[PDB]
Order: structure tokens, then C-alpha cells, then sequence
């Protein structure tokens, strides 16, 4: 299932200013996270939002989203684990590994 | 199928 290792899903990390206001919207309270955390705030966030395309709802779209400034693309598919860890990793600072 | 059960496989 699962593209990413268990082990690295339990990373601690601190969320940057953007992200971590974004996390707070949808009911985050801390100033660090796991990664996993880090996943569920943000699949709310997207749910929430219905930033999801109605047909194929692995596919996002964050063209007109603070979501699209944060990882860098008009929109991308739940599929591809590695390449949202990836955009994840920049909007944040490891804090344990 | 749904936004949620491919969103749910990124985490184990």
C-alpha cells in the first residue's frame, strides 16, 4: 500500500509559517508533528475544500490554492506518495529522523 | 476510489 516506510512516517518535524497555518485550520494545536500527523491535517484539508477532481478524486487541484504555492504545482495525484513527501519536505524543517 | 481511500494509503 504504502509507498513510504513506516519508520520515515513517524519523522518529527517542524512545520514552516504557511504550512503550519494551514494545518491549524482544520483543527491542528502543536507547533511540531509526525509526518503521519502532518498527512492527516492535510488530507482534511483537501476533503474539506473538495480541491479533489469529482470523477477522479486522486487527482488535486491547487492552481488557485495557498496549497499550490506550498508545493509548487497547479495540481498532482495522491498517487505518487514519494513526489508529496517530496513537496511536503520543503514547506518543513526535521526536527528528529 | 474515493479522495479519501487513496489519500488513507500514504499512511501504514
Amino acid at each position: 500500500g504504502s509507498q513510504i516506510p513506516a519508520s520515515e512516517q513517524e519523522t518529527l518535524v517542524r512545520p514552516k509559517p504557511l504550512l503550519l497555518k494551514l494545518l491549524k485550520s482544520v483543527g491542528a494545536q502543536k507547533d511540531t508533528y509526525t509526518m503521519k500527523e502532518v498527512l492527516f491535517y492535510l488530507g482534511q484539508y483537501i476533503m474539506t475544500k473538495r480541491l479533489y477532481d469529482e470523477k477522479q478524486q486522486h487527482i488535486v487541484y491547487c492552481s488557485n490554492d495557498l496549497l499550490g504555492d506550498l508545493f509548487g504545482v497547479p495540481s498532482f495525484s495522491v498517487k505518487e506518495h514519494r513526489k508529496i513527501y517530496t513537496m511536503i519536505y520543503r514547506n518543513l524543517v526535521v526536527v528528529n529522523q | 476510489l474515493t479522495f479519501e481511500h487513496w489519500w488513507a494509503q500514504l499512511t501504514s
